[PDB]
RNA sequence: CAAUAGUUUAAAGAGCAACGUUAAUAAACCGGAAAACUUUUAACUGCACUGUGCAGUUGCAGGCAAAGCAAUGUUCAGCUAAAAAAA
């Protein structure tokens, strides 16, 4: 006439850290975020465990993308050349190159800006997200010396000796 | 002020000031100071000082509300405060 | 608020007895029926439960076209059936979900007091859904996963939106204001006319005027549910989701889609039996080209040439 | 984004230098964008094809504003400008130096992409 | 706990403009160095606490740059050398929370929130500090738990000169 | 509000914003009163609280760390300190 309930059992014996997706030098958490408030040792507010969970979330697919590609540690200023498919023009391969004007470290959603000129059409810029699978290759070929934010402002707005390569390969 | 100095009164006439009870309140009209403040344009206003009388009357067992407060204790401090004593070890448990 | 009270009258003595046998019979219930949990056909008319779920944030993925989809998260924590409604003694038929955990000395005694009584956790929220027929109740305590949706069909989604505060007609309905200069004095945001002279003569009901703003239910339909994590209650949904994080959404089966629809789909009726932990991460295929237009003339030229 | 009433830079060889929008064609907002033909009206020409004061169709091909791609990246170029047309939907030149993009890879766009120098595909 | 605003590091306006509101907090921050318990408003002790901690942090650092740092925002030479030399040696071992604020009721004229701000361990204090580093049990799950997860964990307060310079003080000599 | 553009130096992967993103062409959507039903010893402040508390005692947007900086880790601060002995 006595019913017992279910305990659960522990998933990690004597481990006291879950094993969650984190960066190397972080020091490393004791609870997975999805883990139902009902069975966790602390109650922390839902709030502050849902960025926890979007945290995890944005390291795993980072750590999938490090494994498919291996691109340089490139800075501003450096001329690099890129390998992309335009997907309008039947997935067609070409190659750019420009100088690097602008560089974000932002996780899964770094980026970076390329700038170049041409012999009469003038400048160019491209936004382009670091991560996008269109992007196969980057390379580093090049320097280009500046002294501040406002030196490099005015080269680009002045186009001059930015004329790399005139046109696109491929 | 005013509580304090009735309750004295009614201890001189022989009453348990542990059955007391506000049954009268009231205020009433002092002697006012009159003067004048001037304003744009060469127009003027009243600038009045106001007095006011407080009268307490305190009757045993009267008809009373049943309003209580809770009390509760201030901050300790000094050697009476011992939260420097607590076990911080049985949390770690299960 | 309410009215108030009306004044009640005692019954004649030769009334009284009679009243009370009357009323005591139609307060006289039959025994709780007993919810059988086992697959259903699905029909024509036929409306499924939904889900309550937490808003966790937004971020962004790459698609098989290589094309970036913004996405919101839904994390599912524990959903459970905590009670059932039936026609005998409610009139309808209804099943009640509720979600979350809560400690028992936080909440008044009246609601603690439900959840003790059926050996249920305290939970933080509940809401009602109603079923079309007496089969289709869940016996109580039934789980509702991630794997009640299936990937690649449409969904609605409703909340509580974020509060804004007290704002002025400009923020909160659009108008258009005054000029910045011109001769114009101390009435560059305000709202102007808002009437006209002796007839009508008054301002008329909802007319837009400053309030506060922001926190009010609303519905989106015709959501996408790109990718399913049942193992970790996870629903990954294109486009966005009305609140703030943390805020509690409700899903289910969008109204936008039709039998056929769902045919196809052949979505778990009444709900999936089975356990979800042994299930794979899957994400919908498109079977549409969004480079077409470069192939084909499809997109809009207003100009006929000629 | 161009909003009406804008000036424009002529890169093609018919002889006209600087135009100004006069007008748009269906319903496309308030502000137009490469790839769109809009009526403009010819403010400097030094030729015997154009001259100033005419009225004629143009279409926009460079633009300041930045151009979105469904991969989530974007361009932009450092001046705005466009080709003058006919009323059969022919260019009124022979040269172009301009920078062609991929919105004109599409079919109605044939004869720009055979009189155009460089092209970004 | 102090609350955060949206300006830029989250700090109170004090109802001042930027400049004045910076003079006013290090002078009060010099004077809670020399007298060590100061009473004022609700507001400026809120700021003056998150503010303290940070200055006795830059003395624990003893670096020629916390120096320059702290040159800049205490106002009597006599107090900057007490940061450095007294205060420094004082929280050696204690991590955080060397400023405590508790609250004293309502001012008589315009009835405003007032509160006493003390620094957490000297003679005089208000009340008796927990020790800046927590004994541990000998047979407790805690002793345990620590040792999985921070081996490096300290227990009892260490020496001003640790074993490895006294070993290499007395090879050279 | 993931990304893109603008904006604050006691700064920033902050917050708010559109020039940015998602959805709608319906017996759908939203507001207040209330029958009935259910629960209760019939309920009733508060985290600096003129943003939000979906945070009430291993609770926390304070402090501190090698850390993504309203997140992770944490022995300190404040509100609110705990235990029969033995078998
Ligand atoms: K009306
Ligand atoms: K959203
Ligand atoms: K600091
Ligand atoms: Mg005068
Ligand atoms: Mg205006
Ligand atoms: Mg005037
Ligand atoms: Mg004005
Ligand atoms: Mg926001
Ligand atoms: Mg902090």
């Amino acid at each position: 006439e006595v019913i017992i309930p279910t305990i659960p059992k522990y998933a990690n014996p004597y481990k006291l850290t879950p094993g969650v997706s984190q960066r190397l030098r972080t020091p490393k958490a004791l609870y997975e975020p999805w883990c139902p408030s009902r069975l966790l040792l602390k109650k922390r507010n839902v709030r502050a465990r849902m960025q926890f969970l979007l945290d995890v979330l944005e390291t795993e697919k980072e750590v999938e993308f490090q494994k498919q590609r291996n691109y340089p540690d490139f800075k501003v200023g450096d001329v690099l050349d890129v390998t992309m498919v335009a997907a309008e023009n039947e997935r067609k391969t070409y190659v750019h190159r420009g100088l690097c004007i602008q560089k974000r470290d932002r996780g899964y959603g770094s980026s970076f800006k390329l700038y170049c000129v041409f012999s009469d059409s003038g400048g160019f810029i491209q936004h382009l997200p670091l991560c996008m699978p269109d992007i196969l290759d980057i390379k580093i070929v090049g320097q280009v010396d500046y002294k501040d934010e406002e030196d490099l402002k005015e080269l680009v707005e002045s186009e001059s000796r930015e004329c790399k390569f005139l046109d696109k390969v491929l | 002020e005013g509580l304090e100095h009735a309750r004295k009164d009614a201890e001189e006439k022989g009453l348990d000031p542990k059955k007391l009870v506000v049954s009268t309140v009231y205020t009433a009209k002092g002697k006012y100071l009159r003067g004048f403040q001037p304003m744009g344009k060469g127009f003027a206003g009243r600038k009045t000082t106001r007095k006011t009388h407080l009268r307490i009357v305190l009757r045993e067992n009267a008809s009373v509300l049943p309003f209580a407060a809770q009390v509760v204790s201030p901050s300790r401090v000094g050697g009476a405060s011992q939260k420097h004593l607590r076990d911080i070890s049985v949390r770690y448990t299960v | 608020g309410y009215r108030p009270a009306k004044p009640v009258y005692p019954l004649p003595d030769s009334i009284a007895s009679l009243v009370e046998d009357k009323i005591a019979e139609l307060k006289k219930f039959g025994p709780t029926p007993e919810p059988a949990l086992e697959p259903l056909p699905l029909t024509p008319d036929s409306v499924r439960v939904g889900c309550i779920t937490v808003k966790a944030g937004m971020t962004h993925e790459w698609d098989e076209h290589g094309v970036m989809i913004p996405l919101t998260v839904l994390w599912i924590d524990e959903c459970q059936v905590v009670g059932l409604k039936y026609f005998e003694k409610n009139g309808y038929y209804a099943v009640q979900l509720g979600a979350g955990c809560v400690k028992q000395h936080t909440v008044l005694p009246q609601i603690a007091g439900y959840y003790l009584k059926h050996d249920l956790p305290i939970k933080r929220e509940m809401k009602e859904y109603q079923v079309s027929s007496p089969e289709a109740l869940l016996p109580v305590g039934t789980h509702i996963t991630a794997a009640h949706f299936v990937v690649g069909q449409q969904v609605d989604v409703t909340g509580y939106t974020t509060d804004k505060g007290f704002q002025g007609v400009m923020k909160r309905w659009g108008f258009k204001g005054m000029p910045a200069s011109h001769g114009v004095s101390l009435s560059h945001r305000k709202p102007g006319a808002t009437g006209g002279r002796q007839d009508p003569g008054k301002i008329w009901k909802e007319k837009k005027l400053p309030g506060h703003m922001g926190d009010e239910k609303r519905t989106q339909l015709g959501l996408e549910l790109y990718k399913v994590d049942p193992k970790r209650n996870l629903l990954y949904v294109k486009g966005a989701v009305p609140g703030p994080r943390g805020a509690s959404i409700l899903v289910r089966d969008s109204n936008r889609m039709d039998y056929e629809e769902r045919v196809a789909l052949n979505l778990p009726y009444p709900t999936f039996i089975g356990s979800p932990d042994e299930l794979p991460v899957l994400v919908r295929k498109s079977d549409k080209d969004p480079y077409l237009m470069y192939k084909k003339e499809i997109d809009y030229f207003p100009i006929k040439w000629k | 984004m161009l909003p009406n009433y804008s000036f424009l830079k002529v890169v093609d060889n018919s002889g006209a230098k600087l135009v100004k929008i006069i007008g748009f064609y269906g319903h496309p907002g308030k502000a137009v964008g490469v790839g769109e033909v809009v009526k403009v009206a010819i403010k400097e020409a030094k030729g015997e094809k154009v001259s100033a004061g005419e009225m004629k169709k143009a279409v926009i091909v460079e633009q300041k504003f930045p151009v979105f791609r469904p991969n989530g990246s974007h361009f932009r170029h450092l001046r705005n400008s466009c080709v003058l047309l006919s009323e059969k939907g022919q260019p009124l030149g022979n040269k172009v130096r301009a920078l062609l993009t991929y919105e004109f890879i599409k079919p109605r766009w044939s004869k720009l992409r055979t009189i155009t120098t460089k092209k970004l595909f | 706990t102090v609350k955060r605003f949206l300006r830029p590091g989250g700090w109170n306006r004090l109802n001042r403009p930027v400049k004045e509101r910076l003079a006013l907090i290090k002078n009060m921050a010099t004077q809670l160095v020399e007298k060590e318990r100061i009473r004022t408003t609700l507001s400026k002790a809120k700021n003056l606490q998150r503010y303290g901690d940070k200055l006795i942090t830059l003395g624990k650092a003893g670096t020629r740059e916390s120096w320059l740092k702290a040159n800049d925002i205490v106002r009597t030479d006599r107090e900057l050398h007490k940061l450095f030399t007294t205060l420094a040696l004082r929280y050696k071992d204690r991590q955080g929370g060397y400023v405590r604020l508790i609250r004293a009721g309502f001012r008589r004229g315009d009835a405003a929130p007032v509160a006493i701000v003390e620094l957490v361990d000297r003679e005089g204090e208000l009340r008796q500090a927990r020790p800046a580093v927590t004994p541990v049990p000998k047979f407790s799950v805690m002793r345990w738990v620590k040792q999985q997860l921070d081996p490096k964990f300290i227990s009892e307060p260490a020496p001003l000169l640790p074993p490895l310079v006294r070993d290499y003080l007395k090879e050279q000599n």
